[PDB]
């Protein structure tokens, strides 16, 4: 603050800024996905299709 | 009260005397193939001229 006093004044009072924070939070999630395919259905596979 | 009498040890000889028929004479003698294909599919011919 910067107020106005007299001439013959008396130092009115104090002040700052501040600082503040933000925190920001990642460890709790991810995203993901699955196939599941088998050994047999890789192999015929290679041979039926074009 | 033998001198040794408990402190004998049991010890088995080699005569393994398999017993069991396994026997695989049939599979034996077919002439295996490999088949890496869902199923195998062939052409029989009849008549009709």
């Amino acid at each position: 603050t910067a107020t106005g006093v007299a001439i013959t004044g008396s130092a009115p009072a104090a002040s700052m800024d501040a600082t503040l924070p933000a925190q920001l939070p990642i460890s709790a999630a991810s995203v993901q996905s699955t196939f599941t395919l088998n050994l047999k259905e890789i192999e015929e596979s290679k041979e039926q299709v074009t | 009260a033998k001198l040794n009498l408990a402190v004998l040890n049991n010890v088995f000889s080699e005569l393994l005397t398999q017993e069991i028929n396994r026997s695989a004479t049939f599979l034996g003698l077919l002439s295996k193939y490999p088949e890496r294909k869902s199923n195998i599919q062939w052409g029989v011919g009849m008549g009709g001229t």
